[PDB]
RNA sequence: UUGGAUUGUUCACCCACUAAUAGGGAACGUGAGCUGGGUUUAGACCGUCGUGAGACAGGUUAGUUUUACCCUACUGAUGAU
RNA sequence: GGCCUCACGAUCCUUCUGACCUUUUGGGUUUUAAGCAGGAGGUGUCAGAAAAGUUACCACAGGGAUAACUGGCUUGUGGCG
RNA sequence: UAGCCAAAUGCCUCGUCAUCUAAUUAGUGACGCGCAUGAAUGGAUGAACGAGAUUCCCACUGUCCCUACCUACUAUCCAGCGAAACCACAGCCAAGGGAACGGGCUUGGCGGAAUCAGCGGGGAAAGAAGACCCUGUUGAGCUUGACUCUAGUCUGGCACG
RNA sequence: GCGCUGGAGCGUCGGGCCCAUACCCGGCCGUCGCUGGCAGUCGGCAGAGCGAGAAAGAGAGUGGCGCGGACGCUACGCCGCGACGAGUAGGAGGGCCGCUGCGGUGAGCCUUGAAGCCUAGGGCGCGGGCCCGGGUGGAGCCGCCGCAGGUGCAGAUCUUGGUGGUAGUAGCAAAUAUUCAAACGAGAACUUUGAAGGCCGAAGUGGAGAAGGGUUCCAUGUGAACAGCAGUUGAACAUGGG
RNA sequence: CCGGCUCGCUGGUGUGGAGCCGGGCGUGGAAUGCGAGUGCCUAGUGGGCCACUUUUGGUAAGCAGAACUGGCGCUGCGGG
RNA sequence: AGGGGCGAAAGACUAAUCGAACCAUCUAGUAGCUGGUUCCCUCCAAAGUUUCCCUCAGGAUAGCUGGCGCUCUCCGCAGUU
RNA sequence: CGGCUACCCACCCGACCCGUCUUGAAACACGGACCAAGGAGUCUAACACGUGCGCGAGUCGGGGGCUACGAAAGCCGCCGUGGCGCAAUGAAGGUGAAGGCCGGCGCCGGCCGAGGUGGGAUCCCGAGGCCUUCCAGUCCGCCGAGGGCGCACCACCGGCCCGUCUCGCCCGCCGCGCCGGGGAGGUGGAGCACGAGCGCACGUGUUAGGACCCGAAAGAUGGUGAACUAUGCC
RNA sequence: CGCGACCUCAGAUCAGACGUGGCGACCCGCUGAAUUUAAGCAUAUUAGUCAGCGGAGGAAAAGAAACUAACCAGGAUUCCCUCAGUAACGGCGAGUGAACAGGGAAGAGCCCAGCGCCGAAUCCCCGCCCCGCGGCGGGGCGCGGGAAAUGUGGCGUACGGAAGACCCACUCCCCGGCGCCGGGGGGCCCAAGUCCUUCUGAUCGAGGCCCAGCCCGUGGACGGUGUGAGGCCGGUAGCGGCCCCCGGCGCGCCGGGCCCGGGUCUUCCCGGAGUCGGGUUGCUUGGGAAUGCAGCCCAAAGCGGGUGGUAAACUCCAUCUAAGGCUAAAUACCGGCACGAGACCGAUAGUCAACAAGUACCGUAAGGGAAAGUUGAAAAGAACUUUGAAGAGAGAGUUCAAGAGGGCGUGAAACCGUUAAGAGGUAAACGGGUGGGGUCCGCGCAGUCCGCCCGGAGGAUUCAACCCGGCGGCGCGGUCCGGCCGUGCCGGCGGGGCGGAUCUCCCGCUCCCGUCGGCGGGGGACCGCCCCCCGGCCGGCGACCGGCCGCCGCCGGGCGCAUUUC
């Protein structure tokens, strides 16, 4: 609110908090990003490196659906399915392993980052990382690819 | 004159934006107007569903949404002819029809036909003349029990198939997913060039042996 | 500590008288005291420079000089303690 | 690279060179084009605008930060002792 | 080249000579290697004329020596009616210092109500956000061998053909 | 500056004295620091302390009458010690400083007198400002807790409006000039009449048109306002004509 | 300081060097003074001037241009 | 009839406006340049300096400043010797 | 009789008129006769930082729908679609974030398992001691030599991920190929290395908007004027 | 030569109709800058924006793919969120900047040309008769006229259609004339104090209205009434009442219009040309070897053409069918009509305008453009007397009030006069310190009391201690009895709700000859959490207690009797 702003305590001071030698003029340094190459060179090089110039190829008609591929990690892999699935699989004596369809959850690619608990799984995903697959194989499990 | 550190901004306010600005001060009034028109429509079609006709099961085109099922525009002609429903009577009984839909699959076509059969089973058709019932009209005792239904008729829900836990086989444990993915990528990329190399080799070896 | 010829002249030179015709300051004293002769608006013409518009501490010509009744100062004039 | 202290140049664009390099977008092949890296073409106002004059017919915002008038400090010069 | 000149054109220059005066940077007539004259960017001349710019002479006169007086209307006073510019507060000087020329500050000189008629020394008096000079990455009139273009114009192709 | 010459001058000096917001002590205000102390008001359900140079318990267990005791403590509160206090541009914090409206709240105020305004009245607060007393007023007004802003003026050759000095001043000085008697009238240098003296001097200060103005033309009444004095007059005002 | 490992670097030489562990020594190894360290956001500023001493141009300047320090600016007060 | 008219030509006249008329709109045109910038108290407290810029009346960037804190104590630091 | 304060007068000392620009202002620098009223950093959006609240690897109904003040308020959850965050790197094809030990023939089974060092607030243990006559003596506390597990955080050494360079030897097959994968050592990255974000509100700073208020010389668009004057004609 | 047709073009005050212009907030088509930014400026930016022109509607436009995509595919147009400040464009500088998919609001599809098939089976106008006519229509009679074969109407349009044959198969569709039934536009109305005192000028102010705590309340919004009123009045609430006009429905007859449909098989047909496209030029766009549009030139094809975001060639695919047209809905609104509201403004504010305001007034014109509200409850607007000609005073009177006297509520400051006080030759004025004089204030002028004790004069229904009743507190009672809760737990031959990505008899759906092999739903079991019931422990009742007993305190009523108490 304007009650608590600084302008309420600036009344009585001639310059209104803007200086007496250099008055608060309209646009002493140009409009917007003016003179980035000329008189704002130091600021645009000390704080915006790479700002000037092009790089890379140009993709004219880019559609995000083609490149849409959310990823999940093995630490969160068990979080997708309910707790009772994991506890029953751990208690299970016949060696049956739960099947985790990460696609139904909404992740296409599985990346292996965290520690995977010692428990057989069947991860049914769309893509797999090399380390993710070898962790699943090492802990004991299967990887199923779906389209 | 930018400050010490911060973003570079390019606001789109250089035009005369104040001259063309839309304010939502009529948002609650428009909500009430929509609500009153919706209720007036609902009471106008006394026994017909408020949401209107029935729309088919449809899954979204793009890769991002091919795992989800949404509502369709209308039932395809091929689906209707399989179900034995005429294209001119379907709209009269309250079935959405659009002739532009194709059918490149089979399970989706069967699902729509099954839904159409269920809709005809659930539908209660009043006689055209109340005094004189006809062959296609519903019974008198079930006529009195007809009423509207709120929301869409037979809403489309994303049915999920769950499979029970199984024992992992040795072939599954020996399957190399990452190797299979990379090898498939390489084969797709280099399919044509290998073919032209084989053709060139054959067409050059034949000259050597001729 | 002058009268004059010449020049807008400050300077300068000459004629005559005299006693001497000494030098300077006061916002280069003094434009709400004057004049506008010259610089220095806008019009013009000559010469030089520039393709040109134009320039010329080179020359020539015509070219609006506003106001005091206010305070003080000074000149006088009533009066006042 | 020159015994050392100097002898030289960003963005974008163009040109050349290099990979059995990537993309050319619904798939395959080949020209072409676009990419990555390393050089060259350039800015001498040299941290890099693409740039001829006049205005006395001039205009605007300002500046005693900045001249020509007067006024101050020194007196080179001028005058005087 | 013919012509012409210290010209309305000559810096040096107030050129040199003669005349015009007692005295002339003025005027006129001459002389010319003329900073930088000159032939239709016209030269030279020339009767008449010019509210054009110059020098001299006769007459004339207050322009002056050297000021004086008279008239009409103001100014002056009264009756009636009656504004405006301008105004930080205001208003006596000398020196000192100071933002380098004070009315106020310091030291002195001193100062005495309300006032009338003149006057132009000062108020760095009043009008106008200096027109001169400079700055501005502020312009406008104009010019061109400045940059970029454009009407129009000439030419070629295509269609009418 | 006055003035000063057995200095009130000059050079070397001795005592004494003079005073700054400086220094020492003291009072008050505020800031900072000790990130100090206080829930211990533990009372006939009791025993009154943890200032003292020295790290830790006025600690517990096994054997040899009278019915009494001040304040405190809105802990965003209170209290104790020290040091410090300048300030442009600028920054931050506290405002029980100020204005307008909104949600709550004061069994708020008020025709037995609100806001506003004036006041040589009583005060408070450093200060922003505020509360009472006296006079006019006749219909609304305020305190606290939160919210919101078109929220505080000495200037900007500021905008609008009003009023001073100038000042009863400048001026009412272009075109020769008025005088006498009477009338109306309350009032006459200015109207009317009569007489005299004048001017325009037939390219006029005369008589009539066009453009332009539009009732200014005529009669009566008024003298409120205007005709830069005044008016008994008007091209002024009001009535009716043309 | 004392032991013990590691090394693909360098080597006559368990040579050199570096790294990593274990063990021991408190008279806290000049004086004086002082609680320190660290991270974000940020206004205003970006025309200066003067003075002792050093010093450049100019004869000189209340001139112009430098270095240290202190002031004015931003600052009142006693004295001149 | 306005970048047009007209000019025996002075940039003259074009409704008191002419080296480009008047009215309305774009338009509250832009300004690195002047002027102003409104209540109290307390606390802290500067710079006119480096570098770069068609930069010199300005900015960006360091430096100076304030605010907010945070990590520790009852070893460290110093315009000093 | 008292009343400092508020009215007037007298005296002593001090005392130049304010604002603004400036290194320097009382200035012979500009604005200012006086008074009353109005009057100038506001609002929208974006970002950053700091602070308050809710939830928390989730968070947010802002759009839509269901039920005087109320155009409010509540609810949706199979309306979380979607934004932000939870994963970065590369131009892209793409890839995408610990390992060590034991036995057998690079591969198989089992074990340990998600860094180290220095400084690190706090916590844990305790060589003894805190007395009422003196001795042994227990329980509740308190202090303490010394020794530890060390928050957050800082510094260094390691490790892992993506691009790139070099030296390389192996591994896999549905299509043994100009196939795919793996190591060590340097290097570039806005990375990981046991979350910290999302929504709302407040303050500050910057920006684009008229943008603290007033101010041009100019430019463009559309219309009105030859009743003055310039010129031609009747 | 003439007569009679057709074709092109005229003249009609010919009969019957239509367009013209205006508003223009929103919308459609065209034209279209410079301010500004880029710290200059030329490309860009401002910006398909202002200005200018044309055309409507209640909405307009658009609109049912020559579409989006490359996926397991969606499926008209339009609008919100999101995509996204992204792809992309840009002196790659300043800056500009979409689209797909997804979630919603809404959702509605269709019709010609062409190819064909039916005796032009079609349509318009005039004359007459009947019916209703203030949306000129329906039926019938005209060897009445005309349009049209240079193509009207029926079938029929990319989703196939038509015709023939074979099977199945329905009649109630549709108007409009007349006529009987149960949602709006206005009119007239509906509850309760002027109750008793009391101020006032007037009350709507203040007190009371019982043991019907005045009356009404589905009505305590507002306004007016001599203040500030739920009850005085209008209205207010009401699924409250009465009257008139009209409306969408649900019936009846009446006239005619059509006697129409689906599946299988056989045969034929199927498309819009100066148009696409290519070259070039110009504008636009994010569209970048050219997104869109336009001018010129070339200018087609039909297993063809378009699109598939990098130009081209070859080759398989995916998706539509351009050059014809219609269509409500969701959407925009600063013009207009009638309304409601506001954390807005309160007469220098707010629209320029609260009032005889786009009026007065100025300019030739285009245009510019104000200042200006408040008597009083009621004019009760000051009778009458007096001086003056009058303006205007002095009395008197109205009003509570003229201290409200016709621009009249309140009435500041600058400014001016008068009265009173003080001072005055260094312009005025100011800060510190006093002194003097005035103004009022201290209702001051014999000066505070408050507790305990002593002493003297007194007056009470009087203290302590006991009795009864009531109330409260207290861990009383180490462990009284009974209830309640746990953001505590345990047991359960208990009765349930929620969730689960934990498993597993019945029904519906599709392929095969009642069966073997599949999907969806329901049911059952299991687990987690929660609700209730029973039993057993822990804690609390100091966010959450009841009955006894014990102690204490307090209050009332007695006995208390004056060496106590007040
Ligand atoms: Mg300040
Ligand atoms: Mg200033
Ligand atoms: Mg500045
Ligand atoms: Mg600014
Ligand atoms: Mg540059
Ligand atoms: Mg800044
Ligand atoms: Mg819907
Ligand atoms: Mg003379
Ligand atoms: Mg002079
Ligand atoms: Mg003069
Ligand atoms: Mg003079
Ligand atoms: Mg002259
Ligand atoms: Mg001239
Ligand atoms: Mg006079
Ligand atoms: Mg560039
Ligand atoms: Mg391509
Ligand atoms: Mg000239
Ligand atoms: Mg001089
Ligand atoms: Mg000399
Ligand atoms: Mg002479
Ligand atoms: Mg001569
Ligand atoms: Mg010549
Ligand atoms: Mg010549
Ligand atoms: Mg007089
Ligand atoms: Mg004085
Ligand atoms: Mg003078
Ligand atoms: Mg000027
Ligand atoms: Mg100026
Ligand atoms: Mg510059
Ligand atoms: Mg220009
Ligand atoms: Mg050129
Ligand atoms: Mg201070
Ligand atoms: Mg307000
Ligand atoms: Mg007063
Ligand atoms: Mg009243
Ligand atoms: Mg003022
Ligand atoms: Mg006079
Ligand atoms: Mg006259
Ligand atoms: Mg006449
Ligand atoms: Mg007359
Ligand atoms: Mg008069
Ligand atoms: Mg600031
Ligand atoms: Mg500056
Ligand atoms: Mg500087
Ligand atoms: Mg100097
Ligand atoms: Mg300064
Ligand atoms: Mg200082
Ligand atoms: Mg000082
Ligand atoms: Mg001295
Ligand atoms: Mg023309
Ligand atoms: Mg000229
Ligand atoms: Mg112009
Ligand atoms: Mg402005
Ligand atoms: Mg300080
Ligand atoms: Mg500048
Ligand atoms: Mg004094
Ligand atoms: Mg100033
Ligand atoms: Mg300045
Ligand atoms: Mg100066
Ligand atoms: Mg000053
Ligand atoms: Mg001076
Ligand atoms: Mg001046
Ligand atoms: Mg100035
Ligand atoms: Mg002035
Ligand atoms: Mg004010
Ligand atoms: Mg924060
Ligand atoms: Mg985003
Ligand atoms: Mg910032
Ligand atoms: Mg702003
Ligand atoms: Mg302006
Ligand atoms: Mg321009
Ligand atoms: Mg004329
Ligand atoms: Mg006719
Ligand atoms: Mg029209
Ligand atoms: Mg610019
Ligand atoms: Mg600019
Ligand atoms: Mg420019
Ligand atoms: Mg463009
Ligand atoms: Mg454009
Ligand atoms: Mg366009
Ligand atoms: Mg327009
Ligand atoms: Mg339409
Ligand atoms: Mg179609
Ligand atoms: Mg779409
Ligand atoms: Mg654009
Ligand atoms: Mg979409
Ligand atoms: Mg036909
Ligand atoms: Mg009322
Ligand atoms: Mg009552
Ligand atoms: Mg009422
Ligand atoms: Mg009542
Ligand atoms: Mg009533
Ligand atoms: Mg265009
Ligand atoms: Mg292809
Ligand atoms: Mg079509
Ligand atoms: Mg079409
Ligand atoms: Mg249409
Ligand atoms: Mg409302
Ligand atoms: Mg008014
Ligand atoms: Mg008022
Ligand atoms: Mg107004
Ligand atoms: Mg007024
Ligand atoms: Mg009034
Ligand atoms: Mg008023
Ligand atoms: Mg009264
Ligand atoms: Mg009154
Ligand atoms: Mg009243
Ligand atoms: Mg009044
Ligand atoms: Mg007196």
């Amino acid at each position: 609110p304007s009650r608590l702003r600084k302008t309420r305590k600036l009344r009585g001071h001639v310059s209104h908090g803007h200086g007496r030698i250099g008055k608060h003029r309209k646009h002493p340094g140009g409009r917007g990003n003016a003179g980035g190459m000329h008189h704002h060179r130091i600021n645009f090089d000390k704080y915006h490196p790479g700002y000037f110039g092009k790089v890379g190829m140009r993709h004219y008609h880019l559609k995000r659906n083609q490149s849409f591929c959310p990823t999940v990690n093995l630490d969160k892999l068990w979080t997708l399915v309910s707790e009772q699935t994991r506890v029953n699989a751990a208690k299970n004596k016949t060696g049956a392993a739960p099947i985790i369809d990460v696609v139904r959850s909404g992740y296409y690619k599985v990346l292996g980052k965290g520690k995977l608990p010692k428990q057989p799984v069947i991860v049914k995903a769309k893509f797999f990382s090399r380390r993710a697959e070898e962790k699943i194989k090492g802990v004991g499990g299967a990887c199923v690819l779906v389209a | 004159a930018p400050s010490r550190n911060g973003m570079i901004l390019k606001p789109h306010f250089h035009k005369d934006w104040q001259r063309r600005v839309a304010t939502w001060f009529n948002q609650p009034a428009r909500k009430i107007r929509r609500r009153k028109a919706r209720q007036a429509r609902a009471r106008r079609i006394a026994p017909r569903p408020a949401a209107g006709p029935i729309r088919p099961i449809v899954r979204c085109p793009t890769v991002r949404y091919h795992t989800k099922v949404r509502a369709g525009r209308g039932f395809s002609l091929e689906e209707l002819r399989v179900a034995g429903i005429h294209k001119k009577v379907a709209r009269t009984i309250g079935i959405s029809v659009d002739p532009r839909r194709r059918n490149k699959s089979t399970e989706s076509l069967q699902a729509n036909v099954q839904r159409l059969k269920e809709y005809r089973s659930k539908l209660v058709l009043f006689p055209r003349k109340p005094s004189a019932p006809k062959k296609g009209d519903s019974s008198a005792e079930e006529l009195k029990l007809a009423t509207q239904l709120t929301g869409p008729v037979m809403p489309i829900r994303n049915v999920f198939k769950k499979e029970k836990a199984r024992v992992i086989t040795e072939e599954e444990k020996n399957f190399k997913a990452f190797a299979s993915l990379r090898m498939a990528r390489a084969n797709a990329r280099l399919f044509g060039i290998r073919a032209k190399r084989a053709k060139e080799a054959a067409e050059q070896d034949v000259e050597k042996k001729k």
